[PDB]
């Protein structure tokens, strides 16, 4: 089970930002 | 059901008969003959497939956009595995009398 | 082999059965 | 190991031929017929054609044989059979068509392809997706407590077609527990009652503390399998035939008002609430029952030298 | 308001077991049966010019059935690449009603329409095949008729291209449409 | 998508590849080569020309049974397990398993009015003594 | 300073991943076990989630790090107290 169809599709773009607020 | 059965059977073994000629006119034309003649029959079985195709083009084609044969209908399968946990909660009741009652002698 | 034209098909018959469909007149 | 060999053979061929045609840049003038060793070429072919055919006629053998054993017929044979056994296949790729119960269910949506691989006792090896794992109600009243509020730490052939049948259950599972607790928050001020994540109880008198609840790999078996059976017959219902001759698509309890005069009658038999309600008045007649039998026992124990009183449960 | 957009099909007699086939893989029923009764026509109009039908149907296989009498007028020529039938109207009655209504009322038996068939549902739509038996008074095509009949309010004829979306979807079996 | 035309190219596919394979396997037969066109290389040229058309003719022919194995296979699936339009198998097992649980029901039963009649009659004689 | 810089990204993911899993299943407790009951809530882009009660005495609770503190948790608020 590999779907990004999870929340994922949306954890991803938050710990994208998380990340780019901390860096 | 049968009838399912039997056309499924039928295509099998039609497809097992059209490799078989195959093979044989394979076997015949490689190496050695009038007995080649019946080799041209096996290019015959195969426009049987054909006829086969032709009885899947004409087929049903209930829909061809879905899936037919809705409902799996196994809530006859649901009620009989109650009834089968039905009849597992009997024996136990029946092993705890038979034990009380071994227990009473 | 050679003399074959066209293998073609059959089916239910509505053309025939749709003007013989019966209605108010 | 074989790829480097055969990347050199075509290495060897192709420069042989790229030489043949740089030599070349079957030419006669205007100004193997041979006998003897067209004979041995002819030979050679004909061996040769033999040999493949007896190569093709050995895999066919071996599928023949293959198909012969009714044992390991993956090759959409035992494939057709299950789905022969089983629900419809509105094959996207190979293979679809859960037990999403969109005709027999009617709950929680859950659709979507489930199992399709083809790939080797020998068996084919549905994928089982997605609960995945056992789900299943278990009851008893053994000293209880209505102080709750703690987490939920529970006390507790074919093989694929067995595990697809306990994801069914699991699944179905799911959707009458999402049903029974949108039930027991949308409900009126009949009753009051505890909702959990998944641990459920209510309290329709004192000392009712119903211990029902959802289990899940993260009297005792009868009330449940009665709830299962009530609300797969309340789905069924949901799907008689209305018995149509223009549209009425419905049932005949509402066109028996027409001519059978219905003040109150039709709106009693039209519809009525149940799940938790039912379950809960049965174990009220439980508890009734146990409360009838203790005082008898109560008169027995007690009532000895009296009359001793004798009762006699119906059928 | 409520309309109706049936779609006129007919599908030749020996081409029946396929056809059931077809229907209950598809759809058809839990567990599909079929039915039995006895139609007819009740014309009375004198300045209307419109015999206006009555289907006191009573089927014989059911116990105490309601008379389910159909009216159906004013064919709508919407011209919605659709079927858009005439706007009907359903009424179930009870046992000898139609008949002393056509006595208070006044009515004539135009003529008689005996028919007998399988019985069809989906999930809003409607379909339905039979076949007519020109029989007496005390007891004329033969052949079975395949109508895709919806039978709903006005609404925004949304579900037309819907039923004509699954009366496509079963064209190897006819090509139903409206008439003249 | 496109079920029908895709069956259909399915089979135009499978006669292509076995026209082709006969038309091979007939020009394989046809190996006389009675010219003598070769003329940098007679011998040289023939055997190679006779091995181009022994190779040519197990080319088609392995091409032929692959052909007819993939045909086959999308047969069976197209057929059998696409549109198993006859699901009276289904209803098959629902009589069967209808009958099966008649049967367990009515064992059921049985056994409750048996344990009835042993209930009354063991309660009838517990009763009748008070210790 | 690998130690708190290390620290404070993986602090900072773990609150984000866990305020948006609970943004998650409070959604679906609204789309499937209460339907009305608690369906209220209102929350910022991010770092900071708050939610209401029942609508007619009405009350809100609200749950954020408010990076004020690297030590806490998730400063469950409510306006009236225990």
């Amino acid at each position: 089970k590999e779907e990004p169809s999870s929340i994922f599709q949306r954890q991803r773009v938050d710990a994208l930002l998380i990340d780019l607020r901390q860096k | 059901n049968e009838r399912l059965r039997a056309l499924e059977d039928i295509e099998r073994e039609i497809g097992a008969i059209l490799q078989n000629a195959g093979t044989a006119i394979l076997e015949l034309s490689k190496e050695k003959r009038l007995l080649d003649r019946q080799a041209a029959a096996f290019t015959t079985s195969v426009q049987h497939v054909e006829a086969e195709l032709s009885a899947q083009i004409r087929y049903l084609t209930q829909v061809a956009t879905g899936q037919p044969h809705e409902g799996s209908s196994y809530s006859s399968r649901k009620d009989c595995q109650m009834a089968l946990k039905r009849v597992d909660y009997a024996r136990l009741k029946i092993s705890d009398v038979a034990r009380t009652c071994e227990q009473m002698l | 082999e050679s003399g074959g034209l066209r293998p073609n098909k059959q089916t239910f018959n509505p053309g025939d059965t749709n003007a013989l469909v019966a209605a108010v007149a | 190991d074989s790829v480097r060999n055969n990347l050199r053979s075509a290495l060897t061929e192709m420069c042989v031929l790229y030489d043949v045609l740089s030599i070349v840049r079957k030419k006669f003038m205007t100004l193997s017929p041979q006998t003897l060793q067209l004979i041995s070429k002819k030979k050679s072919l004909a061996g040769a054609a033999q040999i493949l055919l007896k190569g093709a006629e050995r895999l066919t053998k071996s599928v023949a044989e293959n198909q012969e054993n009714k044992l390991q017929r993956d090759f959409n044979s035992e494939l057709l059979r299950l789905r022969q056994h089983w629900k419809l296949r509105k094959v996207g790729d190979k293979i679809l068509g859960d037990l999403s119960y969109r005709s027999a269910g009617s709950l929680f949506p859950h659709h979507g392809t489930f199992e399709v691989i083809k790939n080797t006792d020998l068996d084919k090896k549905i994928p089982e997706d997605d609960l995945e794992g056992s789900a299943y109600i278990k009851v008893s009243i053994q000293k209880q407590a209505p102080d709750i509020g703690d987490l939920g730490t529970v006390n507790l052939s074919p093989h694929w077609q067995t595990k697809l049948e306990a994801a069914q259950n699991v699944l179905l599972c799911k959707e009458i527990f999402a049903q029974l607790s949108r039930e027991a928050v949308q409900i009126k001020s009949q009753i009051p009652h505890i909702v959990v994540k998944n641990q459920i109880i209510s309290q329709p008198f004192p000392s009712l503390q119903l211990s029902i609840s959802l289990c899940h790999s993260s009297d005792h078996l009868y009330v449940l399998e009665h709830n299962l059976h009530l609300l797969i017959r309340e789905f069924h219902k949901q799907t008689v035939m209305p018995h149509p001759a223009s549209a009425p698509f419905g049932h005949k309890r509402m066109r028996l008002s027409g001519p059978q005069a219905f003040d109150k009658n039709e709106i009693n038999s039209i519809q009525s609430t149940e799940g938790l309600l039912e379950k809960i008045i049965k174990q009220a007649k439980h508890i009734f029952l146990r409360s009838r039998t203790a005082a008898t026992i109560d008169s027995l124990a007690s009532r000895i030298e009296d009359p001793q009183i004798q009762a006699h449960w119906s059928n | 308001n409520m309309m109706e957009y049936l779609l006129q099909g007919s599908v030749l007699d020996h081409s029946l077991e396929s056809l059931i086939h077809r229907l209950r893989g598809l759809c058809d029923n839990m567990e599909p049966e079929t039915f039995l009764d006895h139609e007819m026509v009740f014309l009375l109009k004198g300045q209307q010019a419109s015999p206006f039908v009555l289907r006191a149907r009573r089927s014989m296989d059911r116990a105490g059935a309601p008379w389910h009498l159909r009216y159906l007028g004013q064919p709508e020529m919407g011209d919605k690449n659709r079927h858009a039938l005439v706007r009907n109207c359903v009424d179930i009655a009870t046992s000898e009603n139609l008949t002393d209504f056509l006595m208070e009322m006044g009515f004539r038996m135009d003529h008689e329409f005996v028919a007998k068939g399988h019985l069809f549902r989906k999930g809003i739509m409607k379909v339905v095949v039979y076949k007519i038996f020109r029989i007496l008074v005390p007891g004329l095509s033969l052949s079975y008729l395949v109508e895709l009949s919806v039978v709903a309010p006005a609404g925004q004829d949304m579900v037309s291209d819907d039923m004509r979306n699954f009366a496509e979807q079963l064209k190897p079996l006819v090509h139903l449409e409206k008439i003249d | 998508q496109s079920k029908e035309t895709l069956l259909q190219s399915y089979n135009k596919r499978l006669k292509d590849d076995i026209k082709s394979i006969m038309d091979n396997f007939t020009e394989i037969i046809k190996t006389a080569k009675i010219e003598d066109e070769t003329q940098v290389s007679r011998a040289t040229q023939g055997e190679q020309d006779n091995y181009e058309m022994h190779v040519r003719a197990a080319n088609i022919v392995r091409a032929g049974e692959s052909l007819m194995k993939l045909v086959s296979d999308l047969k069976q699936f197209l057929i059998l397990n696409d549109f198993p339009s006859v699901n009276e198998a289904i209803d098959q097992r629902n009589q069967q398993l209808r009958a099966l649980q008649e049967e367990c029901d009515r064992k059921l039963i049985t056994l409750r009015d048996e344990v009835s009649i042993d209930l009354y009659e063991l309660e009838e004689e517990y009763y009748s003594s008070s210790s | 300073k690998p130690l708190q810089d290390m620290y404070n990204c993986l602090h900072c993911f773990c609150l984000s991943l866990q305020l948006e899993v609970l943004h998650s299943q409070t959604l679906m407790l609204i789309r499937e076990r209460w339907g009305d009951l608690v369906q209220v809530e209102r929350y910022h882009a991010g770092k900071s989630l708050s939610l209401s009660v029942w609508n007619q005495s009405v009350h809100k609770v609200t749950i954020k790090i408010d990076e004020n503190d690297v030590s806490k948790p998730l400063q469950i608020f409510h306006d009236p107290p225990l």
